[PDB]
């Protein structure tokens, strides 16, 4: 498994830690953004890796999850008035 | 040292530029998406508009005089 | 409309002073987490490293002219 720590910055914000599979795609993590009522929809949701970007359907075996990192900054832009 | 130049005008600068650059898409088209998203955060990081440009900078020669202490020019 | 300054020039500057802006600590903790994050954004972005700033920015008077179209600084 492996460890990816979301850490969202603007509001709201947090930091979950959780652990995810090689194969795993974002769009996992992203509808679990949304399923916690921490986010709005994925369209409006990109995840940075220390400058590196992370697409959509990406894979964590494709953008390559540093280990010297492992902190994944979450996105959002609220649709909710 | 003698770095006079103001984190709000370089945060403006920044927010200013970027939007500059995807108007005339001097960039690539990820590029530019990551310019937007790193400029919104950017302006909370600061607490200030992205729109505030004109309030911050205008046009009153904004020299952001920010050596850093950096002499290996060469 | 005559912006006289480059991308990379600019991109420099930024990684330059958020650089210094985390040395002195100018900024909240969180800030400077979000300011480490982008630097890399902006420098993945532009395809250079922040650690090229002195090469590129030096200490030539770095007068990038970039009104950005700007008529309401007032």
């Amino acid at each position: 498994m492996v460890h990816l720590t979301l850490k969202k910055i603007q509001a709201p914000k947090f930091s979950i830690e959780h652990d995810f599979s090689p194969s795993d795609t974002i769009l996992q993590i992203k509808q679990h953004l949304i399923s916690e009522e921490k986010a709005s929809h994925i369209s409006e949701i990109k995840l940075l890796l220390k400058g590196k970007v992370l697409h959509d359907n990406l894979f964590l075996s494709d953008l390559k999850v540093t280990p010297a990192n492992s902190t994944i900054t979450v996105m959002i832009k609220p649709n909710l008035e | 040292s003698v770095d006079s130049a103001s984190k709000e005008e370089i945060a403006a600068l920044i927010v200013n530029y970027f939007s500059s650059i995807v108007e005339k898409k001097e960039i690539s088209e990820d590029g530019a998406d990551s310019l937007n998203v790193a400029m919104d955060c950017i302006s909370e990081a600061f607490g200030f508009e992205r729109e505030a440009v004109s309030g911050i900078l205008g046009k009153s020669e904004f020299k952001g005089q920010h050596l850093a202490d950096i002499l290996n020019s060469a």
